[PDB]
């Protein structure tokens, strides 16, 4: 055999690249071999005679991966109150499966996709991971996901892994969009959880003065301010660091800076130099 | 720098080395990738084995006969403790027989 | 750090790795699974692909990274007229 | 110094040893194939390229490389510059394909279909109307053989493209007959509960009615192409769509909705296709039509020569598709530097249109009458500028030769009584005045009046300018000014209701006229008209503010459903 | 100059 | 460049093809010298030229030099006066030798 176009089957082909592909999308063992085997079989099916079936091979493909993220859907609907480690799971396996199919289909990338509405295998599977499993899953994932870092500020330990992969997954699905990268990071998730942390940074922000003073106040505005800071580079995305530590100040310092003002006069007056550098950092 | 394919049955190492560079580093190439002892190597180029004393460049290859574009081919042969072996290097294959387009036929 | 490029007819072509990744295809046949080979030097077979035009992209490898963004003039890659088509299948699937 | 790749290097090499390999050449995968025989392109090989491009079983393959499209576009020309009729020899070898082929199963006879229509699209592209329209009609053979749903699609899409390639080769009397064919099939479709997208078939045929300067049924007929646009469309189709309604509000003298049209079009085409496509460059040239009936003249030579770039680019010289941005441009840089006088930029433009189309279109062919004109008028305007006899003379009797042509043309086709002969009457009514004849200028400026007001309204555009250039001729030329001040006031008067104040052609009106009380009396009117005249320079000088219209249209101005809709609610 | 642009 | 190409492959050839090449480099340089394309004959006469300093050999020199009589004839009707003097200097140089 030889680098030719020639006549081949699609069937028999694309039976034994489903075999691997399935292998590779759920992270299972393929042989090396094999995989190496594989490229030769997509190169076989893009350039084949008389006709290069690289448009079936893409179509089938897409039906592998609606069979597949659906599947996976399915089960991750079937563990009710384990959705959050279940998606993760399934997600580190899908991200990494993508990736290697992507290096699969790299003949099927440059030489048609690239060249022919038509998306990149290991960016068609990221979009497909998007309408497929977390758009079905957009408001029940951010249901409880909002939960554990709300969970954390009541001083429980949710899992570190499962919390920063499930809100960096929404950004690693956007890896491919040049446009706009962070769109779907900043209009699923971002904005619930901005308005979900002023909520909390409002009414037990307001629960701080309601049996301390303000200079206990003082101390503990640097309590949960750093606070937030350590977990803003645990759970968040670093495009999102700066502007909930702004938004986060605003609706416990800007709705409240009317008492900062009146008690600076006081601060003044007595040279408190303790809390001096509590106005100066704020 | 030189440009080698040290073969000695069907491996091919597609390795360089420097002219002024003796057998010794080949070999210590060579104990770097397929893990056999010097002692247990005979090089040859074109049917003459290299001493471990001399370098690259005394006996014969130069960095215009050896270019990396075409490198040029040193024998190898592995000793199995029973007087070592003779050069079995095997050629690549036929390519397709392209006759030329201007013969009378 | 080497590679073992394995052609159809059996000749390995032990080639750096750093040449290897040449090519876009030995490299993603290098990322994955392929990558999960312990046995030291990594084994891409290259059924499709004869030795006698395997050992052109190997020199071609060895050429590419000796001479890339070199000052001065640079030579064409010697290319036999009776290989050149097959070299030419060998590069698109190899997209080097 | 980059080494070159090996695939490159492989494409020299096998190339280079063609001949041994050049039957080998054809079982290489298709953008191998491609690449070889851009390879030959590049060499300066076009003897063999040509030799390999005239088979249609290569050329196919060679057609299935769509990224690289834009230069196959190239290559094509070059072999069509270099002597050998490739489009010629791929539509007579597909005709003979499907005359082979017309008793065989569907599973071949749509196979040769979709083979034909990517090659008579490509045709089309290709600005080969006359080659397309055969690749076309034995699709159409196809279609018509056989009677089924599939096959009706086929034809109606058949005829949808056949109809595009009737247009730009200027055959509207086979044109109105492929539009009822059409309508045909689609009805045949609709008896059968089943409804087909008219999106296309209507655009063309509002193509078709503006060519024939029907420009209130074009404006219906893109109304109702306009009606059934939706997401589901090619973007090609709706851009199509929506530069043929442009064009038609355009010359419905509509250039409000025109506005959102044109542009929404030029920003489809910037999107999807790219600044460096040929339905890109068609948008532009469209633009630039809007932009040069609008009064925005200033603006409108840089849409022409960007539409020409990309044309003199994708397409190389000797091509219809170069030649129409050549003769369009030509005409703009004529208008915007009329003023100037400094006409060197468009009678090159002028001569290079003449210059392509004479070589590949019949000397009866009516892209010579657009053609032929704009020189005529960039000669004439040139000579009244130099100060030498004999050569005024000679520049105004090639004008006469130009104008005579046209008007031939037109009158052959559209018949004596149509917009296009009676401004190619009025062309030769300002020609005449230049020629100091009289009564023959009075005469061929009348006809232009008689047959541009009953067929454009009594307050148009173009009904406007012969007005302003029979009041010019009775002015400044004849002396009745008594007629000459009733004209001048109408021409005035319709540029103000259509541009406003700041119309470029209102001064060659208040000169006119203040010669004419100069030399009849009423100086009160004088001075007041040396106050409007100073009022409309100032006005000019903001209304002179140059800008890009390619940053007018900037970047998502509206959405594809938004245009359509603002366009259709506003009747 | 007396007159107006070509149609 | 066919002849370029097709001659730089037998550079380490043996001497009746290496000097078949000679001939037909100068058959055809000297058709394209004539002709008057002497852009596209000076990448012949430079392959020949190229050839012809390859082995240490006594016919090659007259070989080299016959090339650069004829390298500064195609770069005179070329008006590549520069590369002219240093050619005369280097078929001077095969002349002392």
């Amino acid at each position: 055999t030889s680098l030719k176009p020639r006549v081949v089957d699609f069937d028999e082909t694309w039976n034994k690249l489903l075999t691997t592909i399935k292998a590779v999308v759920m992270l299972e063992y393929v042989e090396r071999a094999t995989w190496n085997d594989r490229f030769s079989d997509i190169y076989a099916l893009c350039v084949a005679y008389p006709e290069p079936l690289g448009e079936r091979l893409y179509t089938e493909t897409k039906i592998f991966l609606e069979n597949h993220v659906r599947h996976l859907h399915k089960r991750v609907l079937e563990s009710e109150e384990q959705v959050l480690v279940m998606y993760h799971r399934y997600w580190e396996e899908y991200s990494k499966g993508a990736d290697y199919m992507d290096c699969l289909y790299r003949y099927l990338n440059t030489q048609f996709i690239k060249k022919n509405p038509l998306m990149e295998i290991g960016e068609l599977a990221l979009d497909m991971w998007r309408k497929l499993m977390v758009e079905p899953l957009q408001a029940i994932l951010i249901r409880m996901l909002l939960r554990e870092i709300k969970n954390d500020r009541g001083g429980e330990d949710p899992n570190q892994k499962v919390i920063h992969g499930v809100i960096n997954s929404f950004v690693h699905v956007e890896q491919y969009k040049k446009k706009f990268p962070l769109k779907f990071y900043q209009e699923i998730f971002e904005s619930p959880f901005l308005t979900e942390t002023g909520e909390y940074y409002k009414q037990e922000a307001s629960n701080l003065l309601q049996e301390s003073n303000c200079s206990q106040y003082m101390e503990k505005v640097l309590g949960r301010l750093k606070d937030e800071e350590i977990r803003c580079r645990k759970y968040l995305h670093p495009s999102s660091y700066t502007k909930v530590i702004h938004e986060c100040q605003q609706r416990m310092v800007a709705d409240h800076l009317q008492f900062l003002h009146a008690e600076c006069h006081n601060i003044i007056r007595q040279e408190k130099k303790n809390d001096m550098a509590n106005m100066y950092v704020l | 720098d030189v440009f080698l394919m040290i073969r000695r049955h069907k491996t091919t190492i597609f390795t360089d080395a420097k002219e002024s560079s003796t057998v010794f580093e080949l070999k210590r190439i060579v104990e770097g990738i397929l893990k056999r002892p010097p002692d247990e190597q005979r090089l040859y180029k074109d049917d003459q084995l290299l001493d471990d004393g001399k370098t690259l460049g005394e006996c014969g290859f130069t960095s215009q006969t050896a270019r990396p574009q075409a490198p040029a081919t040193v024998g190898l042969a592995f000793r199995a403790d029973d007087t070592f072996e003779a050069l079995c290097i095997e050629p690549f294959s036929s390519p397709p027989e392209l006759p030329d387009v201007m013969k009378p036929q | 750090m080497y590679v073992k490029l394995i052609s159809s007819d059996g000749h390995e072509f032990i080639v750096k790795r750093e040449h290897a990744l040449t090519s876009g295809t030995i490299k993603a046949m290098l990322s994955g699974p392929g990558q999960f080979a312990e046995n030291e030097t990594n084994e891409v077979n290259f059924r499709e692909i004869p030795s006698h035009v395997l050992s052109k992209v190997c020199m071609y490898f060895t050429y590419k990274v000796r001479y890339t963004n070199s000052s001065t003039e640079i030579p064409e890659f010697p290319i036999a007229p009776e290989i050149a088509l097959e070299l030419l299948m060998a590069a698109n699937f190899l997209d080097c | 110094w980059i080494p070159e790749t090996l695939y490159n290097t492989a494409i020299s090499a096998v190339v280079d040893n063609y001949i041994r390999s050049r039957r080998d050449i054809r079982s290489l995968p298709e953008n191998i194939q491609f690449d070889v025989y851009y390879k030959l392109y590049q060499q300066g090989r076009l003897c063999q390229l040509g030799s390999e491009f005239c088979e249609l079983e290569v050329f196919a393959k060679v057609l299935r490389a769509l990224d690289k499209r834009h230069l196959l576009h190239h290559c094509f020309q070059a072999l069509m510059d270099h002597g050998v009729k490739v489009a010629s020899v791929l539509a007579y070898s597909f005709s003979r394909r499907c005359s082979y082929i017309a008793e065989s199963d569907a599973a071949v006879k749509e196979k040769a279909i979709q083979v034909g229509f990517v090659l008579g699209g490509f045709l089309s592209d290709a600005g080969w109307y006359s080659d397309a329209e055969k690749v076309f009609l034995s699709c159409l053979q196809l279609c018509t053989l056989h009677d089924e749903m599939l096959h009706w699609f086929r034809a109606v899409e058949c005829c949808v493209r056949l109809l595009h390639v009737r247009n730009g080769n200027c055959k509207y009397h086979l044109g109105e007959e492929t539009f009822k064919l059409a309508q045909t099939y689609m009805d045949k479709l609709s008896k059968h509960g089943q409804q087909a997208n008219k999106a296309a078939l209507y655009g063309e045929l509002c193509a078709l009615l503006f060519a024939k300067s029907h420009y209130d049924e074009a404006y219906k007929w893109c109304i109702e192409a306009m009606k059934e646009i939706t997401a589901g469309l090619p973007v090609k189709v709706v851009v199509d769509v929506l530069r043929q309604a442009s064009k038609a509000c355009v010359v419905k003298r509509e250039f409000k909705k025109a506005e959102q049209l044109i542009k929404h079009a030029v920003y489809l085409a910037r999107d999807h296709f790219g600044s460096k496509h040929p339905k890109y460059s068609d948008t532009l040239l469209d633009y630039g039509f809007y932009l040069l009936n609008v009064d925005n003249i200033c603006q409108s030579v840089a849409i022409y020569q960007a539409a020409l770039d990309i044309r003199q680019s994708v397409f190389g010289g000797k091509n219809i598709h170069v030649a129409t941005a050549h003769e369009d441009l030509a005409y703009s840089s004529y208008v915007h530097q009329y003023s100037s006088g400094k006409f060197d930029n468009a009678l090159f433009h002028a001569e290079r249109a003449i210059g392509i189309i004479t070589h590949i279109l019949p000397e009866d062919h009516l892209l010579l009458a657009s053609s032929k004109r704009v020189k005529a008028l960039i000669l004439e305007e040139i000579a009244i500028d130099c100060h030498n006899k004999e050569t005024e003379q000679r520049l105004l009797q090639e004008a006469h030769d130009l104008h005579l042509s046209s008007l031939q043309l037109a009158k052959k086709a559209f018949g004596e009584f149509n917009v296009q002969t009676a401004k190619h009457y009025g062309n030769l009514g300002r020609l005449y005045q230049s020629m100091r004849k009289f009564k023959e200028a009075e005469e061929m400026h009348i006809k232009a009046i008689q047959i541009k007001e009953q067929l454009l309204g009594q307050e148009d555009y173009e009904v406007a300018l012969s007005v302003g250039h029979l009041a010019s001729l009775y002015n400044y030329d004849m002396n009745q000014y008594e007629n000459a001040e009733k004209l001048y006031l109408r021409s005035i008067a319709i540029g103000k209701k259509l541009f406003g104040e700041g119309y470029s052609g209102l001064e060659y009106d208040y000169r006119g006229l203040i010669k004419l009380y100069n030399s009849i009396g009423n100086y009160e009117k004088v001075f007041e008209y040396h106050n409007v005249l100073s009022n409309w320079n100032r006005l000019r000088d903001r209304q002179y503010s140059v800008t890009d219209a390619l940053e007018d249209v900037s970047t998502s101005p509206q959405s594809t459903e938004e245009v359509v809709q603002s366009f259709l609610i506003s009747q | 100059l007396t007159r107006n642009k070509g149609p």
